[PDB]
C-alpha cells in the first residue's frame, strides 16, 4: 500500500441538511464506539462589551438541569448508560460531545438536544455558579501560558469585540443576572450554525433520522464584520516569577488560503520543542540546536492560529529572564532566514513534518469528530485528506519563501511579555530586527 | 625498502626533540575545536598523565634544560592513544558536511 | 475488513504480532520486560538512564544520523515505561517504514553508551525528574509504592537525587546484557504485514528476577502546600484473573475519574458520602493499580489542610458498610457499563491500542480478543464484590500522604 492506497481507502465523511439549515454529518469505521456532538459557530466573538462572559456561562449551566431531565436526571442517566461529556468555548465556536458506547445512539441523541435546546436557570444554579466562575478566574490567572495568550488577542485586536476573553471580565461576570442570558441563548443557537457531527462505529441513516425525530421544533429563523490587526507591545512586568512568557505574533491569512498551508509548512518547519526532549544538540531545526547548544530557553512552539478571516502567525516561548533578547534575536533569524533563501530540503522535512503530524492528530475518534466540526463551520465541507496531499505536492521552496515574505518580512508584531521582562526589547529594536538589510 | 622507510621514521622522531623532553607522540598536538573536542573525551588517568607530561615539558623549557638521557621517551614505546578519540571526532564532522550538503 | 489481527510466536522465544488496517499511519511497537522492577538495591536509576538514552550512538549509526533521519521521515520515537515494561514506540507514515525499523533495531540491539554523553544525559535526568514532580500526584504515588513493599515493586520510576551522576556506563551494559533478551520481547505492528515483521525478527535480534513481598506501612510528607494528598491502600490481587476483574468492578462501584465536567458526580458513592459527612472543596477517587505478582487498591483523597481526617473517616466507612454486604444490583449493572465503556475506549486511538494489544501478549504469552473480554467482565458476579471489598477490609493498610499534615489519621485513628 502507498499513499494512493492509504488515501483512497478513507471513509467518506457523508453531510446532509435537515429542513432548519441544521448541518449534520457522520463519519463511519469498524471500531465500536461514538463520539457524537453539536459544534455551534457562536462564542464570545459575537458578545457585546456588556455581555461578555454570558457563552462560558452557557457552558456551565448546560448540564446544571434541563426541564424534562431536573438537575441531576442528565447526569444519572449519562453516567448510568456509562459514557463521557465534555464541552469548551473558544472565542468563536462551542462545542458539547459525548464520547459514547454504539448501542446508546438515540438516547445519547435525546440527552444532547435536551442540553442544546431546554436549558432551565434556577436562581440557585445561578448563585452556585456565579461563585464558582468566579473561583475559576482566580484559578486560571495562575496559569501563565493562557494569561499570555489572552494578553496576545487583547493587544492584538484592540478595540474590536476579538480582543474579549472567553470567561469575560469579572465585574461582567458578577453583574449578569438571569435574563441577559436568556436573550443570549435564545439569539445566537438557531439555523444555520449548528453541526451535529458523529464519529466512529454508527450509521449515517440512523443518525439523519434521529437528528429528524429531536431537532424538530427547534425551528431557527447579521454580523460577522472584519477585524482590526493592530501590533503593539503589552508588557506586564512581574520581578517575583521565576520565568519569563513572552508571545509574539503577526497577521495570519485567515481559513480560505493556499498561504495557509504554506506557512503551516513554515511552522512545521520552525515548531515546538520543551526542556524534556531526547536529543537535544542534533535537533532538525536550527533554532533548536542553538538553544540547545547555548541553554537559552525552556520551551518554545511557533505555530498559527487562523479565525473567521483573519489570525495570528505566532511563536510563544517561555524562557530565562538573562536571555529573552537573544531567543529574541535567534527567533527572527531564523524567520528571515525562512523569508529569503530558504533551500529545498529544509521545505521537504517541512512537508514531511506537516504530513506526519496532519495525519496522525487525525486519528482516533474525538480529533475526528473535532475536526468534521471545525471542518463544516470554518470551510463549509471537511477536506478529504488527498486533497491535502494535492495542496502539499503544490507546494515548493518558492511559493514558501514568496508567501513568508508577503507575511512574515516587515510588518508590526503584537509582542505580549509576562515576568521578569526587563531585558525584553524596546519595540523598535523589535522592529529594525524584524527587516534586513541584510543585517 | 621496508626499513629504510622505518630508518627515516626513527631518524625523524630522534630529530624532532619532544621526546628528550618526556612528551610523547600526542601531546603536541594544534588545537581546534576538533582537538577540543577529543580532548573533552578523554578518560580520568590519561588526562592526569596528559597535564603531567605538559606541566614538567614546560618546566624543563622554563629553565631550558633538557632531560638525562636515560628518561626520553624512545619510539615504539609510546601511546598513539589519542588517535581513535580523534578519529571519531573528524568521521563525525565530516558527516555533519556530507549529511547537510 | 479481510485482515485480522495475526499472532505467532517464534520459538527463539520472542512475540511478533499485526493488524494489517487500512490506515494511514503505521506504528511499530517493542515491548520489553525491562521496567523498574527487575533492578536491585545498586543499580538504581538505571532504569531512567536507560530510558532517556534512545538517541545515543549504537553499533552502525551514529546519533546525529539516527536524529536527523527519524525527523526526516519525521517519525515520533517514543518511549514509553511503566514499572513492568518498557516500550520503544517508532510511527510514521507507511511509506517509511523499513528505515525507521533498522533504527529501531539499532537502538535496541545495537547498545554503546560512551561516557560523555552519559553526563550529559545526568543533567537531562535531573531536569527530566524536576519537570516530572512539580505535580504532588507523581511524588504521591512513588512514596505510595515505596510504602506498600519491602522488594522489587518499590523501585521508582525516576533516579532518585543522590544516584544523578554516579551510574556509569558499565552497569548499563550489565543491564542490557541481562535484561534484553529474545524471550521477554514483544514486536507489534499496526499497519504492517506479518511477513516483514518476521524477516526483522528472525534476521536481525538473535540474542538467547525476584517476586514482590507485601510491606506494610506509612510515609508521611511535610511538604506545606495547603492540599493534604492521602492515599490509603491495601493488598489486591494479582493481574489476569476475576479477582482482578472483581477489584476493577469494586473501583467503578467506589468512584473513578469524573465522566462529566464540571459535574457532580452523583453516581459514585464514594464522593456523596463525603459530601453528606463534610461542605469543603475535597476530591476523593479510587486507584485500582495492578501487576504480575500483586496488585494495589485504594483510595485516594485531596482536601484542604483543615479536615482530612473526616474525609478520610468518611470514605472508610463507606467502604466498610459496602463490604458487609449494602449494595444495589443496578449499581454493579451501571459499574459494568462503565467498565465496559472504559475498556472499549481506552483502544479506540493508536497509542492505546497498541499499549493493550502489546501488554496483553506480552505478560500472558498469548492474544485474548475484545469482544470476550466484554463477555468475562459481564460474567463476574455480586458475592466476588462483595467478598473484595472484604479482602480490602481485612488486609493491612499502606498510607502515603503529603503536605501540611497537622489533623491527619495515621493507622489506628482511620
Amino acid at each position: 500500500a502507498t499513499y494512493a492506497q492509504a488515501l483512497q481507502s478513507v471513509p467518506e465523511t457523508q453531510v446532509s441538511q435537515l429542513d432548519n439549515g441544521l448541518r449534520v454529518a457522520s463519519e463511519q469505521s469498524s471500531q465500536p464506539t461514538c463520539t457524537v456532538g453539536v459544534w455551534i459557530d457562536a462564542g464570545s466573538r459575537y458578545e457585546t462589551e456588556k455581555n461578555n462572559g454570558a457563552g462560558y456561562f452557557v457552558e456551565h449551566l448546560a448540564f446544571k438541569g434541563t426541564k424534562n431531565r431536573p438537575g441531576n436526571a442528565l447526569e444519572k442517566e449519562v453516567e448510568s448508560m456509562g459514557a463521557h461529556l465534555n464541552a469548551y468555548s473558544t472565542r468563536e465556536h462551542t462545542a458539547y460531545y459525548i464520547k459514547a458506547l454504539s448501542k446508546d445512539l438515540p438516547k445519547a441523541v435525546e440527552l444532547l438536544a435536551d442540553i442544546v435546546q431546554n436549558c432551565s436557570l434556577e436562581d440557585s444554579q445561578i448563585e452556585k455558579e456565579r461563585d464558582v466562575i468566579l473561583q475559576e478566574l482566580q484559578e486560571n490567572d495562575t496559569s501563565m501560558r493562557d494569561v499570555v495568550f489572552n494578553y496576545l488577542h487583547a493587544t492584538a485586536f484592540q478595540g474590536t469585540p476579538l480582543a474579549q476573553s472567553v470567561e469575560g471580565p469579572s465585574e461582567n461576570v458578577r453583574k449578569l443576572s438571569r435574563a441577559d442570558l436568556t436573550e443570549y441563548l435564545s439569539r445566537h443557537y438557531k439555523a444555520p450554525r449548528m453541526v451535529l457531527a458523529a464519529a466512529g462505529g454508527l450509521e449515517h441513516r440512523q443518525l439523519l433520522d434521529l437528528a429528524q425525530k429531536h431537532f424538530s421544533g427547534l425551528s431557527g429563523t447579521p454580523t460577522l464584520t472584519p477585524c482590526r490587526f493592530t501590533g503593539s507591545e503589552i508588557r506586564h512586568r512581574e520581578d517575583g516569577l521565576p520565568l519569563a512568557h513572552v508571545a509574539i505574533a503577526v497577521e495570519g491569512p485567515g481559513w480560505a488560503n493556499p498561504d495557509n498551508v504554506a506557512l503551516q509548512v513554515a511552522n512545521a518547519i520552525i515548531g515546538h520543542y520543551d526542556c524534556t526532549y531526547g536529543g537535544g544538540m542534533h535537533l532538525s531545526s536550527p533554532l533548536a540546536s542553538v538553544a540547545v547548544t547555548n541553554k537559552l530557553c525552556q520551551s518554545f512552539q511557533t505555530f498559527n492560529i487562523c479565525y473567521a478571516d483573519t489570525g495570528l502567525l505566532g511563536a510563544h516561548f517561555v524562557c530565562d529572564h538573562m536571555s529573552i533578547d537573544d531567543m529574541m534575536f535567534v527567533l527572527q533569524g531564523q524567520w528571515m532566514r525562512l523569508c529569503t533563501s530558504a533551500t529545498e530540503s529544509e521545505v521537504v522535512r517541512g512537508k514531511n513534518l506537516l504530513r506526519n503530524a496532519l495525519v496522525s492528530h487525525l486519528d482516533g475518534t474525538t480529533p475526528v469528530c473535532e475536526d468534521i466540526g471545525r471542518s463544516l463551520l470554518t470551510y463549509g465541507r471537511r477536506i478529504p485528506l488527498a486533497e491535502w496531499e494535492s495542496r502539499i505536492a503544490e507546494v515548493d521552496a518558492r511559493v514558501v519563501r514568496e508567501v513568508c515574505s508577503k507575511y512574515f518580512y516587515d510588518q508590526c508584531p503584537a509582542v505580549a511579555g509576562f515576568g521578569p521582562i526587563e531585558q525584553l526589547p524596546d519595540y523598535n529594536r523589535i522592529r529594525s530586527g524584524m527587516f534586513w538589510l541584510r543585517f | 625498502s621496508s626499513k629504510w622507510l622505518e630508518g627515516i621514521r626513527k631518524w625523524y622522531y630522534n630529530a624532532a626533540g619532544f621526546n628528550k623532553l618526556g612528551l610523547m607522540r600526542d601531546d603536541t598536538i594544534h588545537e581546534n575545536d576538533d582537538v577540543k573536542e577529543a580532548i573533552r573525551r578523554l578518560p580520568e588517568n590519561l588526562y592526569n598523565d596528559r597535564v603531567f607530561r605538559i606541566k614538567r615539558a614546560l618546566d624543563l623549557s622554563m629553565r631550558q634544560q633538557i632531560l638525562p638521557k636515560e628518561q626520553w621517551t624512545k619510539y615504539e614505546e609510546d601511546k598513539f592513544y589519542l588517535e581513535p578519540y580523534l578519529k571519531e571526532v573528524i568521521r563525525e564532522r565530516k558527516e555533519r558536511e556530507e549529511w547537510t550538503k | 475488513h479481510p485482515q485480522d489481527l495475526e499472532f505467532t510466536r517464534l520459538p527463539n522465544g520472542l512475540v511478533i504480532a499485526s493488524l494489517e488496517n487500512y490506515a494511514p499511519a503505521s506504528r511499530i511497537g517493542l515491548f520489553i520486560k525491562a521496567g523498574s522492577r527487575y533492578e536491585n538495591f545498586n543499580n538504581l536509576g538505571t532504569s531512567h538512564l536507560l530510558r532517556l538514552a534512545s538517541s545515543l550512538t549504537t553499533k552502525g549509526a551514529s546519533s546525529f544520523k539516527i536524529t536527523r533521519g527519524i525527523e526526516a521521515v519525521g517519525g515520533k520515537l517514543s518511549v514509553t515505561s511503566t514499572r513492568e515494561n518498557m516500550a520503544y514506540t517508532v510511527e510514521c507514515l507507511r511509506d517509511d517504514v523499513d528505515i525507521l525499523m533498522e533504527f529501531l533495531l539499532n537502538v535496541t540491539t545495537a547498545p554503546e553508551f560512551r561516557r560523555w554523553e552519559v553526563a550529559a544525559l545526568q543533567s537531562q535526568l535531573r531536569i527530566d525528574k524536576a519537570v516530572a514532580f512539580q505535580n504532588p500526584q507523581a511524588h504521591v504515588i512513588e512514596n505510595l509504592h515505596a510504602a506498600a513493599y519491602r522488594n522489587a515493586l518499590a523501585n521508582s520510576l525516576y533516579c532518585p537525587d543522590y544516584r544523578i551522576g554516579k551510574v556509569t556506563p558499565d552497569e548499563l551494559h550489565d543491564y542490557v546484557q541481562n535484561h534484553f533478551t529474545s524471550a521477554r520481547m514483544a514486536l507489534i505492528g499496526l499497519g504492517v504485514s506479518h511477513p516483514v515483521l518476521k524477516q526483522v525478527a528472525e534476521q536481525f535480534l538473535n540474542i538467547r528476577g525476584a517476586k514482590a513481598k507485601y510491606r506494610g506501612g506509612e510515609i508521611r510528607e511535610q511538604n506545606g502546600d495547603s492540599l493534604v494528598h492521602a492515599a490509603l491502600v491495601a493488598e489486591s490481587a494479582a493481574i489476569g484473573s476475576a479477582e482482578a476483574n472483581a477489584f476493577s468492578v469494586l473501583q467503578h462501584v467506589l468512584g473513578a475519574g469524573p465522566h462529566v465536567k464540571r459535574g457532580s458526580n452523583a453516581t459514585s458513592s464514594l464522593y456523596q458520602a463525603v459530601a453528606k459527612g463534610v461542605h469543603q472543596p475535597f476530591d476523593v477517587s479510587a486507584f485500582n493499580a495492578s501487576y504480575s505478582d500483586s496488585g494495589l487498591f485504594g483510595f485516594y483523597t485531596i482536601s484542604q489542610a483543615a479536615s482530612a481526617g473526616d474525609v478520610i473517616k468518611a470514605a472508610y466507612n463507606q467502604v466498610k458498610t459496602i463490604a458487609q454486604g449494602n449494595l444495589s444490583n443496578p449499581d454493579v449493572q451501571a459499574a459494568k457499563n462503565k467498565l465496559k465503556a472504559g475498556y472499549l475506549m481506552s483502544v479506540e486511538s493508536s497509542e492505546g491500542f497498541l499499549d493493550e494489544v502489546g501488554c496483553q501478549a506480552l505478560a500472558a504469552g498469548s492474544y485474548t480478543p475484545p469482544s470476550t473480554v466484554l463477555q468475562q467482565i459481564d460474567a463476574v458476579a455480586d458475592a466476588d464484590v462483595i467478598n473484595a471489598a472484604k479482602k480490602f477490609v481485612s488486609g493491612r493498610k499502606s498510607m502515603a500522604a503529603s503536605g501540611n499534615l497537622g489533623h491527619t489519621p495515621f493507622i489506628d485513628e482511620l
